[PDB]
Formats: structure tokens, sequence, C-alpha cells
């Protein structure tokens, strides 16, 4: 068991080293994609009765949050302009599409 | 509509279960089996809610442990009832 | 003096004190209200064991 | 006279439910705080 | 079931008997004390039957004497008329003549034409039935065997017998016949039944030897009446007992040799009958667990009042069974104003009780 | 569909008015219908069942319409809104009750009864009270209602304080 | 605690299960407690000694199980679409929860199972269903706050609850109908306030408890049995039977004290019309109780002949008629009760 | 007078007492069906 | 998962195809009144032969369910043991098993399997 | 697609369930339903842990009672009707082609499988059941498990009290 | 959470039965609420938790946010049905899988 704990911890120690690099290259794409995602939400409801991007016809979806508070969009919203091929490519990876 | 696209299927099944629970059957076994289907649907509604919840998920066991006990009690009284009258047939009621 | 007489006690004593075509029809007054079960005949299962049998 | 006053006050105190008395329904965050504590207890504990 | 003679001595109770005569039994008490622990070989009920004037009281006395059971003397109709200080309410003359004046077996034998006879005809069944529960009480508490000379199960024989003679009413026959079911379901049938079989003439020989100024000179003793016992015993009464209890039939008591009867009974064992439980014979005695033993025990050591209250059956459709209100009111006045009936037994200090002003005790199933 | 009988003058919008009543009439009609078709009539088949539902519902439509129109007729012509107006309203309703029931006496007596009902109803409408007003008080327990806790978990301090802001 | 030792066990588990409900924090916990009640009660109700007990068991189980099924289901919906146990307002999400609870406690439109039950139940088993199997669903009804449904229940909680009682000759069914009427008063009282509802149920528990507890004692199961039941004097036949009028709560019987309390607070809410209806029906409730008391008010009736003595348990009788004496002279304790202020 | 109240009331009560017994002299399927219908009505009205 | 799902569907389809194939490969014979009777060692079957359902096998399977559910309760102990607080995980689990033993040993003294019938 | 196909299969089997009246045919129908519901809840869950669990309790053990006591058999075997099968096939297919048509995403649940959680989530990189089943054993929410086991103990005390009616 | 009337020692089992708060983004909103419910009771608090209940519900409930998407994508389809969107423009670009 000492040997099993030995190598598992090594994985976990090697694990922590890697992780921030993934997060770093992760943040850029999140902000890049959000920029584009807001652009399309603006450019697709050009002619809509009262559309207000990031809200529901006026009132904000969230209000108790102070201003300049970024709330990550739910997964579906993040994919609001995407095909199944994109959607499944991440969703059905446990199931191995 | 959220419920119409998400919580609708559980409704339609649940109502169909109840109607079969109040239909006409030679004995009560079809009834017990009917409510048993309802339990599975009951689990279905329960889990999608517990899935809204990060860790409250575990409450499945509580519901499952209780539900199987209802079924066991259900079969308990029925089987004792055949043994009493030599039958548990709805004509005896 | 009039005292409660068997006629007055027969006012009640049906399954319904105002008996109707059905309640007056069938009556089930087990006084004790604890009716003993009556044993049935539990016929057993029959096996023609053998001849074709090791 | 005092009885009429009591009813009037009881009318107001029920309408608004200001005061922690007959027309109050105390709530409890204790159980949520307790679960908050359990979450705290086990976060620091994670990992051998 | 086994005789002392083959024991080379007396039988012993396997465990300390429970004072059921003077102590109440509780469900708490059942948890605190087990039931079948005391039970032994002889824990069984040997009922006797025979045509009237068969002298079986001496037989059963000796049989219980040399097999170590209880005798439990026969019907004692007088006990209705007896009290804490003995005297007969029959003493009370026909102040209230119509349906308050007494009726003993003497009165029946002198005249069964009186509708008031039906009174004891059912009250006599109750006395048997109450005795039977006493026997079950003694069994389940002490574990000791019992022997009842006659049983409520057998009482209907005389019932249909008297009715066939015409003495009872068509109404009364229905009343008793349906009413048996109500209570008779709630008793355990005896393990063993011994029936004695003389012909009608032969019993007339012996009843003329009883020399009883209220029987031997009486008129009821037609062959038809004393024979109806024979047919009813032979088929109607026996068969159901023949289903449950083991049935032995010797010729009769007089030639009935006790020792061979002792040996024949002892030869008939019941470990042989410890086979499949579902067997209908001995059926009413298959108690699975000690808990179920205690259920039967508590049901008789703590529910005798419940057992009596089954008798509360409303039937005001039979005149002879109805009582006149105001006369009945006076009948209440006589009984509870008469000596030694004002209070509960032991509290009739008018008739002598002392130790009152502090006494607050009451006996298990103490009458009232 | 959605109208109120008693939110308009007592002589205007007959059609909207009857609708605001007929809805509260049909509710009772079909409500009793499903209640009794399964108890007594039990007429096997769907047309027979349609018959019982029709038999039950129509008369209550007759009651409501008769009451409404007679009383509406009164205000239109009698020119007043009185307890008596609803009284003739109730008389007409029970007259329809006798007509359908084919029991002359039963209809007339109920017509008197329904007139009393309308009388009291008008009294509510005009005296500013109601049969089932909302509650002014709703109590939740004794004065120590806050003090009836018997729990045995230690509660760490709160995240909120009653004390005034210190900024 | 009727015959066996297991009676104590199942009663205990039952108590714990129901106590969970009344102390339950969330709907799910309350549902949990309710099912535990469902378990613990079925074996007591389903005696293995007779038949009628067993048929009552399927009906009780086959009804309660559906009630719990619907209750939890409607809970999820409410506590989905509102994402919170205490919805902002009562909508269609919530009426179903009451309809579950009303059936579980046997309220007005959902009652038919409840009379059919009584045939099977013995006395104290009936008693125990009468009193305790109605706490939890009612205390939950407290949390639900739909005025109109309770009001329709209260309207219909006496009409059938008394009209049927007029018709029944089996004491088992009469107690059913008697309580459905009384249940009408609890439901209204709980719509008004809870402290008064708590009191009224308790006095109802007390009264029903003593009532059926003597019927158990003497095993009187049919109006004929009441007329025929021997008593030495035919005076205590009458002294004991005052309680049948304490059912109606006529002032010198202590049943008035709760009915007065509910009436006082209810009219303080100004639902005068509702009081009139319930209180009109109360007379019909008291009507058949006099129909019962023809057995004892007059004395010295026509009786059966064979009985000579009447007997009963020490423990049950000793407890019983202490409770009766209070039902006789209870009012003068006006001071002793201080929970009304 | 007494016909308007009096005995006639007790006459009509017996009529309705008989009726309620006919309701209650049936099979448990019918009553559960009532409840199912009551549920079903409320469910669709939530949707509507 | 659905990789598993598809494989199972494929197998089941191949399975039924094989048995479907054997159903055509095996030669047919003209049916016979007696060839299609229940086998009772060559002596005529009795009346319906539907066994009595007065028996214990449901009782044993009910013991199964109780222990089968209890097994469910104790399954997750493997993973949580690394995370949970040790006192609670220790005592909580220990009393599970302890109560099981006591239930078992108490029940041997009851001896419920040694029924009279 | 799998999710909505699985709805379709559950719908079709449900229609099968409400038609079939032979007890085995019903009990068979439950069996299929259970596999389907286990599949479906698994998809929307963090993992299939609970699916395996309720499979072996509900189906694996507890439906054995239902089939076994419903071995009454009707005294005779099925008269299978190829028509309801064909309708079952027919209803399945155009539901299936509609499933091919329906909106790929919006017709899907929104729940967060382990994959559909964000990458940054440091908690998600543990054993999939570790953090979910944590508080089933850790205080003060673990005593309820003790209540479960004693409930099951009491359940057996009940079964031997009901299943022991004189035999 | 609806208030147990008696609050006896057996609320101690199910009160913390299942908690929104722990390890939940909505949990922060639960605390923002449940403190106020403690401050204003359960009836005045239910009156004066407008924003608190709105956001708490929105976080877990996702009603407002999710329904915004549903109309948002329906409107994409609606223009396609009117024919504005053709085989290419009918969908946008795929987010890099390593995002979100
Ligand atoms: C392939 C193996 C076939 C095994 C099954 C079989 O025996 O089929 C037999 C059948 C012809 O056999 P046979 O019965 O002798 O002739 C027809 C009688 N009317 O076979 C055939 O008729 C078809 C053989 C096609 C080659
Ligand atoms: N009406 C009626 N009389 C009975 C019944 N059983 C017994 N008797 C009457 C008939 C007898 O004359 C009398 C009892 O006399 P026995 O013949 O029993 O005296 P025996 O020599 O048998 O000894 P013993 O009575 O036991 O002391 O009581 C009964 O069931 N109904």
């Amino acid at each position: 068991a000492k040997k099993v704990k030995r190598d598992e911890i090594e994985m976990r120690s090697a694990q922590n080293v890697i992780f921030p690099i993934l997060v770093a290259e992760r943040d850029r794409e999140f902000l890049r994609q959000l920029r584009r995602n807001r652009d399309e939400e603006a450019e697709l409801m050009k002619n809509v009765p009262g559309w207000e991007v990031g809200t529901w016809y006026g009132e904000p979806v969230f209000k108790t949050l102070p201003e300049d508070t970024l709330v990550t969009p739910i997964f579906k919203e993040f994919y609001a302009h995407s095909d199944w091929k994109s959607y499944a490519k991440r969703a059905h990876l446990k199931l191995w599409s | 509509m959220i419920m119409i696209l998400y919580w609708s299927l559980p409704m339609i099944l649940f109502i169909l279960g109840l109607f079969c629970f109040v239909s006409n059957r030679k004995h009560l076994l079809s009834m017990l089996l009917s409510l048993e289907f309802i339990v599975l649907m009951l689990f279905f509604m329960l889990f999608i809610y517990l899935n809204m919840l990060n860790y409250e998920s575990y409450f499945s066991m509580m519901f499952l442990t209780f539900s199987v006990c209802e079924g066991a009690l259900g079969l308990s009284i029925l089987v004792s009832m055949i043994r009493t009258h030599g039958n548990d047939y709805f004509q005896s009621f | 003096k009039w005292y409660p007489d068997p006629e007055f006690m027969k006012q009640f004593s049906g399954p319904v004190m105002y008996p109707d075509e059905v309640t007056s029809l069938w009556t089930v007054p087990p006084w004790n209200s604890k009716v003993t079960p009556v044993e049935k005949s539990v016929r057993n299962l029959t096996l023609n064991f053998g001849p074709q049998h090791p | 006279q005092i009885r009429l006053l009591e009813d009037e006050v009881r009318r107001k105190m029920s309408e608004r439910n200001d005061y922690q008395a007959y027309y109050y329904r105390p709530s409890v965050a204790k159980y949520h705080r307790i679960s908050k504590e359990a979450a705290d207890e086990l976060e620091a504990l994670r990992g051998d | 079931i086994s005789g002392k003679t083959m024991r080379g001595g007396p039988r012993v109770p396997k465990a300390a008997p429970y004072p059921y005569k003077t102590k109440k039994y509780s469900v708490f008490n059942a948890i605190f004390d087990k039931t079948s622990k005391r039970f032994d070989e002889n824990s069984k009920v040997i009922c006797v039957e025979g045509p009237i004037a068969a002298g079986k009281s001496k037989f059963a006395k000796e049989l219980a004497e040399e097999l170590d059971m209880e005798y439990y003397p026969a019907v004692d109709l007088d006990l209705i008329y007896i009290n804490s200080y003995g005297y007969d309410m029959r003493k009370l003359d026909p102040q209230l003549p119509p349906s308050c004046r007494s009726y003993d077996v003497r009165n029946f034998c002198l005249d069964p034409s009186h509708d008031l006879a039906a009174q004891f005809q059912i009250r006599m069944y109750m006395l048997r039935y109450s005795q039977y529960i006493d026997a079950l009480q003694h069994v389940l508490s002490t574990g000791q065997g019992v022997v009842l000379e006659r049983s409520p199960y057998s009482d209907f024989v005389f019932m249909e017998a008297m009715f066939r003679q015409g003495y009872l009413s068509r109404g009364a026959r229905s009343v008793y016949n349906e009413l048996r079911q109500n209570t008779i379901g709630e008793l355990l049938k005896p393990h063993l039944v011994i029936y004695l079989d003389l012909p009608v003439d032969a019993v007339k020989k012996q009843i003329k030897a009883r020399n009883v100024d209220y029987e031997v000179q009486s008129k009821v003793f037609s062959d038809a009446y004393l024979s109806d016992l024979e047919q009813l015993y032979k088929q109607q009464y026996l068969k159901d007992i023949s289903t449950h209890a083991e049935l032995l039939i010797y010729d009769w008591t007089a030639g009935g040799e006790t020792e061979v009867v002792v040996e024949d009974i002892e030869r008939i064992d019941f470990n042989q009958f410890e086979a499949d439980i579902h067997n209908k014979k001995m059926l009413d005695w298959r108690f699975p667990l000690e808990a179920e033993w205690c259920e039967a025990r508590i049901k008789y050591c703590h529910e005798k009042p419940d057992l009596m209250n089954y008798f509360n059956v409303p039937r005001f459709d039979v005149p002879e069974l109805v009582r006149s209100a105001d006369d009945g009111k006076v009948w209440r006045d006589v009984w509870f104003n008469a000596p030694g009936m004002k209070y509960r037994p032991g509290y009739n200090a008018d008739m002598g009780d002392e130790g009152l002003l502090t006494k607050t005790k009451i006996g298990i199933n103490q009458g009232i | 569909l959605r109208s109120k009988y008693y939110d308009h003058p007592d002589g205007e919008d007959a059609f909207g008015k009857i609708v605001a009543t007929n809805k509260y009439a049909v509710s009772a009609g079909v409500a009793w219908s499903m209640f009794d078709v399964l108890t007594l009539s039990k007429p096997q088949g769907y047309l027979p069942t349609l018959g019982r539902f029709a038999y039950n519902t129509g008369p209550l439509m007759g009651m409501a319409t008769a009451f409404t129109l007679t009383t509406l007729v009164a205000t239109n012509a009698r020119g007043k809104d009185d307890k008596i107006n609803y009284l003739i309203g109730g008389f007409a309703a029970g007259g329809v009750f006798g007509a359908w029931k084919h029991n002359h006496v039963a209809g007339l007596c109920a017509g008197l009864f329904l007139g009393i009902a309308g009388v009291i109803k008008k009294m509510s409408i005009e005296q500013g009270w109601e049969f089932f007003p909302n509650t002014p008080i709703k109590q939740y327990g004794g004065l120590n209602i806050a003090g009836n806790d018997w729990t045995i978990m230690a509660d760490p301090p709160k995240n909120w304080t009653t004390e005034k802001p210190k900024e | 605690m009727f015959n066996n030792s297991s009676k104590i066990l199942f009663i205990t588990i039952m108590i714990i299960g129901t106590l969970i409900t009344v102390t339950s924090n969330s709907w799910l916990g309350a549902w949990m407690g309710l099912e535990i009640n469902l378990l613990s009660f079925i074996p007591l109700l389903s005696d293995n000694n007779n038949l009628m007990s067993t048929e009552a068991s399927l009906k009780y189980f086959l009804t309660q199980v559906l009630a719990s099924t619907v209750l939890l289901f409607s809970s999820i919906l409410l506590m989905l679409k509102n994402n919170m146990n205490n919805e902002i307002n009562e909508s269609f999400t919530s009426m179903i929860i009451m309809s579950a609870l009303l059936l579980k406690s046997g309220a007005a439109p959902f009652h038919f199972w409840f009379p059919n039950m009584m045939e099977g139940l013995t006395w104290m088993n009936a008693l125990m269903l009468m009193t305790w199997q109605k706490i939890a669903p009612l205390m939950l009804i407290s949390y639900l706050n739909i005025k109109y449904l309770l009001l329709i229940s209260v309207i219909l909680s006496v009409i059938i609850g008394a009209i049927g009682g007029l018709n029944q000759t089996s004491l088992r069914k009469l107690m059913a109908f008697s309580s459905i009427n009384h249940l009408g008063w609890m439901l209204s009282s709980l719509m008004i306030s809870e402290s008064i509802w708590l009191i009224y149920f308790f006095f109802y528990s007390f009264l029903s408890f003593v009532l059926t507890f003597m019927f158990n004692i003497f095993k009187l199961f049919h109006l004929n049995q009441l007329f025929s039941w021997f008593v030495n004097s035919k005076i205590l036949k009458f002294t004991l039977f005052m309680n049948f009028l304490s059912l109606g709560g006529l002032p010198p019987f202590l049943g008035f004290l709760p009915k007065w309390l509910v009436i006082q607070q209810l009219t303080l809410c100004n639902q005068y019309f509702m009081l009139t209806l319930m209180m009109m029906s109360t007379l019909i409730t008291l009507f058949f109780y006099l129909r019962i008391c023809y057995s004892a008010f007059m004395m010295n009736y026509f009786e059966n002949n064979w009985i000579m003595k009447m007997n009963m348990n020490s423990i049950n009788y000793n407890m019983y008629m202490i409770m009766t004496f209070f039902s006789i002279f209870g009012l003068f304790l006006i001071s002793l009760f201080y929970f009304m202020f | 007078s007494e016909y308007f109240g009096g005995q006639h009331l007790y006459q009509k009560l017996s009529m309705y007492s008989k009726t309620l017994f006919l309701m209650h002299n049936n099979s448990l399927k019918i009553y559960l069906l009532l409840f199912v219908f009551w549920i079903l009505i409320l469910l669709i009205l939530l949707f509507l | 998962m659905f990789s598993i799902i598809f494989i199972a569907l494929l197998i089941l389809l191949i399975t039924t195809i094989v048995m479907f194939l054997a159903s055509i490969l095996s030669k047919k014979a003209l049916i016979d009144r007696e060839k299609s009777s229940p086998f009772e060692c060559g002596f005529d079957p009795k009346s319906s032969s539907r066994l009595p359902f007065s028996l214990r096998f449901f009782l044993i399977t009910i013991i199964f369910l109780i222990f089968d559910v209890e097994i469910a309760l104790i399954l997750p102990m493997i993973i949580i043991m690394k995370y949970s607080n040790i006192m609670i995980w220790t005592i909580t689990s220990i009393i599970f098993i302890l109560i099981l033993l006591i239930g078992l040993y108490h029940e041997w003294n009851q001896g419920m399997l040694n029924w009279s019938n | 697609m799998i999710q909505l196909m699985l709805y379709s299969l559950i719908i079709t089997t449900s229609i099968i369930f409400l038609n079939m009246i032979h007890p085995l045919a019903l009990g068979l129908t439950l069996l299929i339903q259970t596999i389907f519901v286990c599949l479906l809840t698994g998809l929307m869950t963090k993992s299939f842990w609970y699916s395996y669990i309720l499979f072996l309790i509900f189906l694996g053990g507890m439906l054995v009672l239902f089939i076994y006591v419903t071995s009454l058999a009707s005294n005779e075997m099925f008269n299978l009707s190829m028509k309801l099968t064909l309708f079952s096939s027919l209803i399945l297919i155009f539901m299936l082609i509609l499933s091919f048509i329906m909106d790929k995403t919006s017709s899907s649940l929104f729940l967060m499988n382990n994959d559909m959680q964000s990458i940054i989530n440091m908690n998600s990189y543990f054993m999939e059941n570790s953090l979910s089943l944590n508080k089933l054993y850790n205080f003060p929410t673990n005593f309820i498990t003790i209540l479960l086991m004693n409930y099951l103990l009491i359940t057996l005390i009940v079964i031997v009290k009901i299943t022991k009616l004189f035999k | 959470s609806l208030t147990p009337f008696l609050r006896l020692p057996l609320t101690d089992l199910t009160g913390c039965l299942i908690n929104h708060q722990t390890y939940d983004k909505c949990g922060k909103f639960e605390m923002k609420m449940m403190e106020c419910f403690e401050a204003y009771g359960l009836e005045r608090g239910k009156r004066e938790c407008a924003d608190l209940i709105s956001d708490f519900q929105e976080c877990v409930g996702m009603q407002k946010q999710l329904m915004r998407f549903h109309a948002m994508r329906n409107e994409r389809y609606k223009q396609w049905l009117k024919g504005e969107r053709k085989g290419q423009e009918f969908f946008a670009d795929p987010p890099r899988v390593d995002a979100y």
C-alpha cells in the first residue's frame, strides 16, 4: 500500500504542476468566446420587439451582484449559436461519441 | 416553457400511472404494479431535482429505501390475503 | 306509563334504521364484531414422480 | 376599554407581524449554518 | 396423560405455578415471565360425556385423582342464587312472580312446560362456558391438566333435545343455536374426549337408583328425551370433536374400569401427533412461539370480562326472554337491597365486612 | 369568459353578467354531475353518461338564467335595486325548479327560499360586508412561540446583526 | 397495547414517524415521517386473528400509499417552480399538496375510504386511527394556506359528516361520521389560527379517547347492544352516557369549552356565514346522539333475561370513568386553562 | 307550520341519509377515481 | 456508456439472428397432439399444475430485500473513507455491522428458518 | 439521438404498460421500464453510480417479488398480438425520425454532467462519488442512515407479523 | 424552509437533511436570503426579500436565464423559416472545446 500511495501521490504532485497552465490557456478562450457570443446575441436579434442583450426585455437576470460582475453563462447559453457536432464534442466525452 | 420541455415527460407518465391505478383489474396485482411504475416515475422527478443540487443528490437512497418498503408491505398484505381467503380477488370486495 | 318496548327497540336494529330495498335485504350483524375465520381446503400440488426419473 | 385596545394592537401586530410574538413565525438558519460548518470541516480535511 | 402408577409416585410441576387465582396478568408481565416454561406432558383437557345419570362425577374425580388433574365439579345452577354469604335468592318468594322467580333443574324436571325454563337453558350454557374458561385459566397458569365432566360444546345436545320434546320455543332454539357461534368460536377444543354409552333403559335403571324427589318422581324422563341424548351424542356432538379431539368410547362408567381407561389413554400419545402443523387434529393447540403462548395466556388470565361480555346479545324478539320493565326494576330492587348484595363482595360491611375505610383492593375477574 | 356579475350596475351588460353567473352555475352543475354519475345512475355508455350530465347541468342553467333575467328585468323596468328585486328573482328560479322537477309544490317553496338567498346576497352587496372575508388575524402560537425550541446542535454565531451600521 | 408485545413496538415506531412530520423542516422530511407512520400502523390495523381487519388493511394502505405518492410529487413541483419550500404565493403548485393531505386525514370530499375502514377496525385500533393518524396531515395543512379549498372542505365537512351519521346503525360507522363532522371544526379552526386548533384537537382527542375506550370495555358494537347492555342500576347507564352529549358540547358537558373557543376566534375573523353552517349541522350531530341516548335517559326499559351480572377490566374501567367525571364537571376549571390568551 | 319545518325536515333528512349510504355502498375504485380527477384538473390548470 | 449500449444492441441482434437461423436450419415435423404436452415422467399431467403460492419463498426474498438495501447503504464506504471525518465514519459504519450481527444472532435464537412448515 | 430516443422508448413502453393486462406482461413491462429509466437518469447525472444502485435494489431484488407472486400465470400463457407490436414499431419510428428532426440542443436537458462542468472547477477532479456521498456519513446528517437501517429492521418485524397469519 | 411548529429535538435529524448552501454558487444567494428570513421572520421576510428571492431562484432555477436562451434560439430558427438564414449562415462558429 505504501507503493500504491507513493505513485498516486506522484500523479497528484505532477498533477498540480500542470494545472495552472491549462487554466491560463483556458481563460483567454473564455473571454475571447464571450466577446463573440455577445456580438452574435446583438447581431441576431437586430429586429426584435424590445430585446436587451444579456437580459430579458429590460430587467437584469441578476441584480444583487454589483456592477462589472461576470457570471459565467450556463453551458447551453455558451453554446447558444452552435451545432450538435460542437455540443456533443464536449458533452458526450464521458460517453465517447 | 421550462416545464413543458423538461418536466413534461415525467408528468405525462405520472398521470398515466394513476389512471391505470384506478382502472379495472381482476385482482389488485395490476394496481400494485401500477403504483410501482409510478414510483419509478416518482424517482424520475425526484432525481432531476436532486440533480439541480450539487450534493443533495444522495437523497435518492432515502426515497428508494422508503419506496421498496411500501412495495414489500404491499405484497405482504396481499399474500397474507390469498392465504386467508384462499384468494385476494377483487370479487371478494 | 310507556316504556321503551320491543317495538321501540325494533325501530333500530337493521343495518340501517330506515331500512331500504338493499340494506333491509342483506344483514350482517355479528354481535361480537369478531367473526372467526372458517378454515378452507388448501389442495396441494401433485407430482407423478417417476417412472421416467433417475 | 383595555380589551378594545388589545384587539386593535393585535390587529396591527398581525397585519405587519413586526414583533416576535403570537403573530410571528420564527425561521431558522441554524441548520444551514451547521451544514456550512460541515462543509468547512471537510474541505480542509480533503486529501491524504 | 401418564398415570402416577407408571410414575411410581407423584408428578411434579416443572416450574413454580403462577398465582392466577389472586394475581392479574399483564402484557408487561408476559414480557417479564414466560408461559410454556411451566407446560409439561399433562397440559391438556380431557372432556367427559355420557347419557344423563351416568354417575361420571365419581369417575372423573378418580380419573383426575390417579392421573393428577383437576376435577372441576359439574354445573351448579345455584351459583346464580348464591352470594358472598351463601343464601339462596330462591329464598326470595314469588314477590315478582312472572319472570323473576327462580328456576332450577328441580323446576325443570318438575315441569318443563314453563317458558321461564328457557332462562337456565341458556344460562346453563353460560355456566358451562364460564367453567371452561376457568379450566383454560388453570391450564395455562399452572400447566396442570384438567378434566371437565361436561362442556359447552356438548350443551347443545340437551338444547336440541329439549326443543325436540317441544319444551323450548322455536324462537329460543334459534337464539341459542345462533348465539353459540358467537362465543363457542372463542374456546379451544379439548385434547381428548371420553364418551360413555349406556342405553336409555339402562340409564333409567340407574336414575331410578338416584332416588331424587325432584327427578326420580318427575315426568320429563321419557325414552324419547333420554334417547335424544344418544343420537345427538352419537353423531351430532361427537363428529366435530372426533375431528379435533381424540375420541375414546368404552361401554360406560360402571363397567368402565378406571385402570384400563388409565392405560388406554396413556397408550394414546400425542408426540405421534407432533407431525405436520397444518393437520386439523389438535389444531387449536399448535402454539408456534412463547409469545403466542402468552397471547393465549393473557387472553384468558386478563380477558375473562371480555369473554363474558360476548354474551351481550340483543334479542327483544322473544317474549319469554324479555322482562317486564317495572317488574324487572323491582327485581333489581330486591337483589341489590337483599342481604349481602349492596356493594362489591368484601365491601358488604352491612353483612359483616371489616377492614374498610382503607381497603381498596379487588380480585382478578372478581365477579362484578 | 372572465367577467364579474356584481362589478357592474345592476342593470347593464346582461350578456357579460349572465356569463359571470353561468360560470359559477356550470361549476356546480358539472361538479355534482361527476359526483353522482359514479354513485347512483352509473349508466353504462357515453351517450347515457352524456344524458345524466345533461340532465344535471341544464336545470342549474335554468335556475341561474331565470334568476338573472327576472331581476335584470326588474331594474330595467322597475327602475330600482331592492331586496324585493332579488326576491322575485328567487321566485322565478324556483318556478323553473318546479317546472323541471315536475313537482309544483317543491318548486314554489324553493322559489321562496331562493328569494331569501338573493335577499341576503343583496344585503352583503349593499352593506359593505361579505360572507367569507379574508382574515384580519392569523395567529401562530402563544407568546413564547419563539421560545419553544428544544434542539441540541450548537449554532455558531450569525452573519447578520440587528445593530446599526458602523461605516 | 391490545394483545401482544409487538403492539408497543409498532406504536413507538409510529410515534417517531409522525413526530418527524410535525417537526419536519422540509416537505421531503415530512413525507419521510408520513411513510414511517404508514409502516408502523398497518400491522396494528391488520390483525391476523380475524378477516375484517385484513380488508381494511388493503384499503388503508392502497389509499395512504397513493396519498404519500402524490404528496411528495406535488412537493417537488412546488419546490421546483418556486425553488424554495415557502412559495411566495399559493398557486396550482400547492392545491395538490392539500388534496393529498386532505385524503390522508380523511376530509370532506375524500372520505369514502374512511367509513369502509371502520367495519374492519376494532375499537382501540379505530380510536388510534381516529386521534393520532390525523395529527400529521392536519399540522401540514397548517403550512398550506389556500383559503378556498379549506373552505369547501369545511362546508362539506359537516353536511355528509352528519347526514351519514343519521343513517348508520353500526357504532363503527357512526364514529367515522361523528369525527368527519368534528374534523370540519378543526379545519376551519386551523384556517383561522393554530393555537386554538391545537387546543380543540386535544379536547377532541380526550373526548373521543374516553368514548371509544368504554365501547372497547363493554364491547358494545350496535345500537341494539347499547339498549341491551346490562347495568345493575340503570342509573350509571345514564350518568356514563352524558358524554354522548359532551360530543355536541352543550355547556354543562365540557365539550362546549373547545367549540366556544373556536367560535369566538372564528367570528373575530368575521367568517360569520361559515359559523352558521357548521353550527347548523352541529345540531344534526347532536341529533343522532340523542338517538343513541334513548337507551339511558329514560330508565327501566325492556331487557334480555339471561344476563345477571356485568363485568369489565379494572384498569380500563378505573381510567375510563375518571375521564368521564371530567366530561361531566369540566367547565368550573375555566381558570385552570391559561392557553387561550 | 310543522310541515314547513317540524317532521318534514326529518323526512327529507332520511331521504338524504339513504342517498349518502348509496354513495358509500360502492367500491374503492370509484372514490380514488374522484381524487385522481381532482388531481388531473389541478395539474392541467397549472399548465393553462 | 453508449459505446456499451451499442455493443449490447449489436450482440443481442447477433444473438437473435443466430437463434432465428437455427429455427430455419432445424427440420420441421407435423405437429402432434401429444408431442406438446408437459413432461411428467410419461404419465398424464394432473389438473392445472399451477403451484400453490402458500409458501415462504417470498419471505426469504423479503429477507433478501432488507439485506439487499442494507448492502446499498454500505457500498459507498469505500470511497468516502478517504474524505469523511474518521470518528463519524468509524463509529457510524461499525454500528451498521454490529446491528446486523445482533439482528442475525438474535434471529438464530428465534431460528425462523426452522419453520414447523 | 440517445436522450430523446430514450424518451421515445419510454413513451412507447408506457403505452404498452397501460394496455397489457396479463400480470406477467405488466411485470415484464416494468422490467424494460427500469432499464430505460436507469439509462436516462444516468445521462443527466454526474455519473451512473445511482443508476447501478437502484438497478440492483429496485430491479435486481425487488421486482423478483412482483414477478414471483404474480406467477399466478393466469393459468395460461400469453396470446401475443403482433398488432400492438407493429403499432409499437410504427409509433416508435416516426417518433424516432422526429427525434432526428427535433432541435439538437434545446430538446436536451440542462443538467451538468461531470463533462459539462467547467474546467476550472477544482472540486470536479476528485473521485466522482466521493464528494456526492460525503454527507450521507459525515455528521450531522448521517443519523438518518441509522434511521434507514432500523426502519428496515422494523420492516422485517412487520413482515413476520403480517406474513405469519397462522401459517 | 417552512418552520416546524414544535421544534423538538427530532427536527435535529431532518433540518439539515439536504442543504442548498454547501458547495453551490446558489448557496451564496441562499445565505444572502436566509439571513434576512431570520431577521424578518417568515412572513415579513417573504415580503421584503424581493431581490434576494429573485436571484436565489434565478441561480438554481435558471428560469429567466434559460428561457432567454430558448427564445433566443427559436428566433434563430424563425428567421431560417422565413429563409433569411441559408445553409451556411444558419449556425455560428463552434466554441473551442477547451472553453467553458
Ligand atoms: N335443561 C338441561 N338440563 C341438564 C343439562 N345437563 C344436565 N342437565 C340436568 C339433567 C339432570 O337431571 C341433571 C343432572 O343429573 P346427572 O345425571 O348429571 O347426575 P350424575 O349421575 O351424572 O352425576 P353429576 O350430575 O355429575 O353429579 O341436570 C342441560 O344441558 N340442559
